[PDB]
């Protein structure tokens, strides 16, 4: 049974994502998430006190 | 009124020790209390708080000694017997709690050796307040007790030679004082050093604690052995003013313990060498 | 900026109070020592347990055993309620005084899972300076199973066959010499583990106990005083 | 029957890898190195925090940003105001071996478990003025890693019996399971807006989960040895995960794969802690060698060391408005930093 | 993700010879000490030997301490076991386990709640 409930597992994580979008969307959100809050005032664990 | 005798180039040269052995002093102990009270957790246990009491111990020791030695032996002094006595116990008192502050630090690091489990109980820091406390009331008492009596001239005494207002009798009772606590402080150490030779070798069947230990006690005797024995020398009359012309010399090597004491208690200190290091 | 002083006020007595709280429990946090016992099942470490509650309880997986030798406190935590997967909440215990270590040396087909567990526990990173106070139990079973045959030791270890009991041994009065180089064999293989690794910042302290046994409060006692005095001699700049 | 299912599990995990690398068709260090580097960064100690007896093993800050609870293996659960480094409480824990320790957003609870598999919650504002433990949630068989409020009845809490749970608090019942972990689950994180949570295991796996469906939507892998450690990405979208074997790798939920590694040849300990700064540009791990690394996040290259602690840096955390990092460790001091 | 899939082993006679075979993958071989340990039919997993991280380390358990030999290849992050004059008491199955954690001298594989840096197994019948 624990063989069938991996099985299942495996065949939910499989389907309806197929590894949705691409490293390069995904990329170019994090880094433009990281870029646009980057802030001096936003993020004062940066270059500015 | 004769105990000034000195060569000039011997004044000279008392001039020239004096002075360097107490900026060595005072500058070490300098140092050695205020990385002591930079740390909290410094002071936190008992045995830096008997460190600082002797640091404190020779800075005073130091600076009053080098005050009166010069002001009798090379500024030729006029003095009194109310008040060479005072600075004689001004002396005296530091000195005898700088002994005091080694037995303080020789019978704690016993405590933790001898009785390693009950070391965090039968010594805390409201004990060790109150023993440095006591510790230091009574060698200020010793050292006043000569203003009140324990005079020869006041109080109609054989007198002594080296220091013209004291007693044949004071002499012996801080002679045994003195001589006690470094039989005790010598004993820890020893026993110390047993132990861990009891352990350590011959137990699992070591070189940093053992010549730690042996400077320590030549240290101790190198500088508080041919004082004493010069002084018990003197108080039997055992020869002239051939002894005397050295006990000037000899005085000096007290200064010299007032350098080495940091250096072989607080420097050689993990702790402290952190707390110092860190700033 | 009076409504702030008396704010800045209350916070600086609420925080002297929780300080001088903090104090006392310092002054009995540092009076008690922390030890871990650690064994398998068939070894009886539960046996021990109770052997020093009749000279203190636990029932959310760890129990704990509080007990006193010569006005010290001991507080043995015995870890019974998680998986068998140790190598992460065993590094809770790094500050502990000493680890006892209970082997059921009786039955060789397991003392090779002990001795490996013991390798663990001697080489992790943050059991390294823990001494280990190593009883091996069940003494009277280990008799009987080596004298009755049938249950030859070298089966488990061949090394066995090579090995003579040391002189400087101490075995019973009314002890067989084959079950005096048995037991003696087990210890000196936990010792090979010992003394391989960790130089001098921890011991083992190898005790044979039986099922039966009202000293092992004292042998702790005895064996974490050695463990604190060599603590002791190591401040004197030593390392 | 069982040799079907394995081939079938086989072809499963192929699948997944061929559209991974499908779908890896760039790197995260490719396109960034236009970027302008943050430069070498600095942030001293600005407040020392020292109530603690025993080893500090983690900490969490206050949603104002200037309370935080920190738990030490003494079986004290200490809150501190960070400005004026006065203890605003010290609860006393029935057990002293507690590995986690929450705050609550709206900080009237704090969360705590560890060796007792027990998350207790006491109630700060309370009326009498004392703080009361409100609550003791139990049913997990293993030791207790992580805590986390989704509010003031809502807690997730991770265990060493390789699962994770959520649990109303008010009835104290295990509101839904998320068993999918083969190893002991370390430490999770919940997601910004509170409908996802990851959790790192020591199966050296993390797993995505739905709180409302209580099912693993997503299953990340890439570390040899076991995670943990782990955060979300401020967005939500991404998260990293700090393991023993001496490296952080930066996961991103869409993209269903690893996008950055964070590692270097003179580091072989493995790291403790792992949070993000503000606006995710800096990725904050405390090691095993007693220091705490500072991490460009996009460019993988070390900006910045935390050094300062004399033991292994046990716990770590960034305020809610990023004024402050706090690092615990296991010489029993908090350090507040900037 | 890391991965140990054994090879070899299976049906041979009462005194013959057999060589297990390991492949690692999703993580550096050269940086993790390895283990064989084994689980026969009526009891748990047990440990059979373990070679360090350079393979100059190596230790067995007693029961098989002349006859097997273990040995790792780094270049092909490969773990061989080498068992010769084999007994009925190898009808076990042999799990190549992996120590948890990298430049350490301490592992706690023998875990029966599924370790997860072990194999799948190979069946060896004597
Ligand atoms: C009470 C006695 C027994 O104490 C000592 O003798 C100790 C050991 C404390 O050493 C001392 C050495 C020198 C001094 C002087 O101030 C000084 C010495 C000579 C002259 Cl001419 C003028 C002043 C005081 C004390």
């Amino acid at each position: 049974t624990a063989s069938i409930a991996q099985a299942r597992k495996l065949v939910e994580q499989l389907k309806m994502e197929a590894n949705i979008d691409r490293i390069k969307v995904s990329k170019a959100a994090a880094d433009l998430m990281a870029y646009c809050e980057a802030h001096a005032k936003e993020d004062p664990l940066l270059t500015p006190v | 009124e004769c105990f000034m005798v000195l060569n000039p180039s011997q004044q000279l040269a008392i001039a020239v020790l004096s002075l360097t052995l107490g900026t060595f002093t005072v500058l070490e102990n300098l140092l050695v209390l205020c990385v002591i009270l930079h740390s909290r957790s410094l002071r936190c246990r008992p045995s830096y708080h008997f460190i600082g009491s002797l640091a404190v111990a020779d800075l005073l020791g130091s600076v009053i000694f080098v005050y009166s030695f010069i002001d009798f032996h090379v500024f030729h002094r006029k003095d009194s017997r109310n008040v060479f006595l005072f600075k004689l116990g001004g002396v005296t008192a530091s000195f005898t709690a700088s002994v005091g502050s080694l037995f303080l630090i020789a019978i704690d690091r016993y405590i933790s050796i001898h009785r390693p489990l009950a070391y965090k109980r039968i010594v805390t820091r409201p004990k060790a307040v109150v023993a440095f406390c006591l510790m230091w009331t009574i060698a200020i008492v010793i050292a006043v007790l000569p203003l009140l009596g324990w005079n020869c001239e006041k109080l109609q005494s054989v007198c002594s030679d080296i220091f013209p207002h004291i007693d044949k009798t004071y002499l012996m009772f801080w002679i045994g004082v003195v001589s006690v606590l470094l039989l005790f402080i010598v004993y820890a150490y020893m026993y110390i050093l047993w132990k861990a030779h009891s352990h350590a070798v011959r137990m699992i069947q070591d070189i940093e604690l053992a010549k730690t230990l042996v400077l320590i006690l030549v240290v101790l005797i190198i500088c508080w052995g041919p004082l004493l024995a010069i002084m018990v020398y003197d108080v039997f009359g055992k020869m002239n003013k051939l002894i005397k012309t050295v006990f000037a010399f000899c005085s000096m090597l007290c200064l010299l313990n007032s350098t080495v004491n940091p250096i072989i208690y607080a420097l050689r200190s993990k702790d402290l060498r952190h707390a110092f290091r860190s700033m | 900026t009076e409504d702030q002083r008396n704010e800045e006020k209350a916070q600086r007595e609420a925080n002297k109070k929780i300080e001088k709280q903090l104090q006392k429990d310092k002054q009995v946090y540092r009076a008690t020592h922390r030890l871990l016992l650690l064994g398998a099942d068939n070894s009886g470490k539960s046996t021990i347990v109770k052997q020093m509650r009749i000279l203190s309880g636990g029932t959310s997986g760890i129990f704990e055993t509080k007990f006193q030798v010569d006005k010290v406190n001991f507080h043995m935590f015995d870890v019974g309620g998680q998986r068998d997967e140790r190598r992460k909440w065993i590094q809770c215990f790094n500050d502990v005084t000493a680890i006892i270590f209970v082997v059921d040396s009786s039955d060789y087909n397991r003392l090779q899972e002990a001795l490996n567990l013991f390798k663990s526990i001697w080489n992790n990173r943050w059991l390294r300076t823990i001494s280990v106070i190593l009883f091996l139990n069940k003494q009277d079973l280990l008799a009987e199973k080596v004298l009755a045959g049938k249950s030859k030791i070298e089966d488990y270890f061949p090394e066995f066959a090579r090995y003579t009991t040391p002189e400087d041994a101490t075995p019973e009065p009314g002890e067989d010499p084959r079950v005096t180089r048995a037991k003696y064999f087990i210890r000196d293989e936990f010792l090979r583990i010992s003394t391989a690794s960790g130089d001098g910042r921890h011991y083992c302290y190898p005790h044979f106990t039986c099922a039966v046994d009202t000293e092992n409060a004292r042998r702790i006692f005895n064996d974490c005083k050695d463990i604190i005095l060599q603590m002791n001699l190591r401040e004197y700049n030593l390392v | 029957e069982l040799d079907q299912l394995r081939q079938e599990a086989e072809q499963l995990k192929n699948q997944i890898r061929d559209a991974r690398k499908a779908c890896a068709d760039a790197t995260l260090s490719q396109i960034t190195n236009n970027i302008d580097p943050v430069g070498r960064i600095q942030m001293r100690t600005r407040r020392t925090l020292r109530g603690h007896l025993a080893k500090i093993y983690a900490m969490h800050w206050g949603t104002d940003s200037r309370l935080l609870v920190s738990a030490s293996q003494d079986g004290k659960l200490i809150i501190w105001d960070s400005y004026t480094t006065n203890k605003v409480h010290a609860i006393p824990l029935r057990s002293s071996w507690v590995m986690t320790c929450a705050y609550a957003p709206s900080g009237n609870y704090v969360a705590c478990g560890g060796l007792d598999n027990i998350c207790s919650i006491y109630n700060l504002k309370t009326r009498e003025g004392n703080v009361r433990v409100s609550r003791e949630l139990a049913g997990h068989t293993g030791y207790l890693s992580c805590c986390r409020f989704l509010d003031d009845n809502q807690i997730v809490t991770s265990s060493g019996d390789t699962t994770c749970a959520l649990w109303d608090i008010e009835t104290g019942q295990q509101t839904t399971t998320f068993t999918g972990h083969t190893g002991d689950v370390m430490s999770l994180s919940l997601a910004p807006d509170t409908r996802l949570f990851v959790s790192g295991a020591c199966d050296a796996s993390a797993k995505l989960w739905d709180v409302r469906e209580g099912m693993c939507r997503q299953t990340f892998t890439g570390h040899e040895s076991d995670i943990n450690a782990i955060c979300f990405f401020p967005n939500g979208n991404a998260f990293a995960t700090g393991s023993d074997d001496a490296t952080c790798r930066l996961f991103d939920l869409r993209a269903d794969q690893e996008l950055m590694t964070y590692s270097h040849d003179n580091i072989i300990c493995g790291i403790t802690s792992v949070s993000f700064s503000k606006s995710g540009r800096l990725l904050l791990a405390g090691y095993d060698d007693f220091n705490c690394n500072v991490w460009d996040a996009l460019k993988a290259d070390r900006a910045g060391v935390l050094a300062g602690h004399d033991n292994r840096v046990s716990c770590l955390g960034v305020t809610d408005d990023g004024m402050a990092v706090a690092t615990g460790s296991w010489d029993s001091f908090l350090k507040i930093w900037n | 993700q890391v991965q140990l899939q054994e090879s070899g082993g299976g049906l041979v006679q009462p005194g013959g010879s057999l060589r297990l075979s390991c492949a690692a993958s999703g993580f550096t071989f050269s940086n993790y000490k390895m283990n064989w340990v084994r689980q026969a039919p009526g009891k748990g997993l047990e440990w059979v030997s373990d070679i360090s991280q350079s393979g100059a380390s190596i230790s067995y358990t007693g029961s098989v301490k002349g006859r097997f030999t273990i040995s790792r290849d780094n270049a092909k992050n490969t773990l061989y076991l080498q068992m010769n004059s084999l007994k009925p008491e190898d009808t076990a199955v042999y799990y190549c386990a992996r120590c948890p954690a990298p430049f350490t001298r301490d592992c706690f594989d023998v875990t029966s709640t599924t370790y997860a840096y072990r194999g799948q197994g190979t069946q060896v019948t004597v």
